[PDB]
């Protein structure tokens, strides 16, 4: 007499465990500015 | 980098991730035990 259709059976969480909510390791993005050299292009020939 | 490695930050992050995953697995098991994925298990609840 009771109804036979449910929606709990459609949910994977209610069927299988899901160890979600993971934490990435505490690291740091190391990015160094390049060494820009310009004395090789122009040479000051004027005495100051 | 030396200060990060001195405070075992990656190890603490890994331990927290593992503990969170364990808690999520336990919560999923508890929810599966509580929620009824079948009509009859609900009807049997009436018997209680």
């Amino acid at each position: 007499i009771y109804l036979r259709d449910l929606k709990v059976e459609d949910i994977p969480l209610a069927r299988i465990t899901l160890p979600d909510f993971r934490l990435p390791e505490i690291a740091i993005p190391e990015f160094i500015i390049p060494t820009l050299n310009l004395n090789d292009f122009q040479v000051p020939d004027l005495h100051i | 980098n030396g200060e990060i490695q001195a405070l075992e930050l990656p190890q603490k992050a890994e331990a927290l991730k593992l503990f969170l995953e364990e808690t999520k697995a336990t919560v999923a098991v508890y929810l599966e035990s509580l929620q009824d994925t079948k009509i009859t298990l609900i009807i049997n609840w009436l018997q209680e």
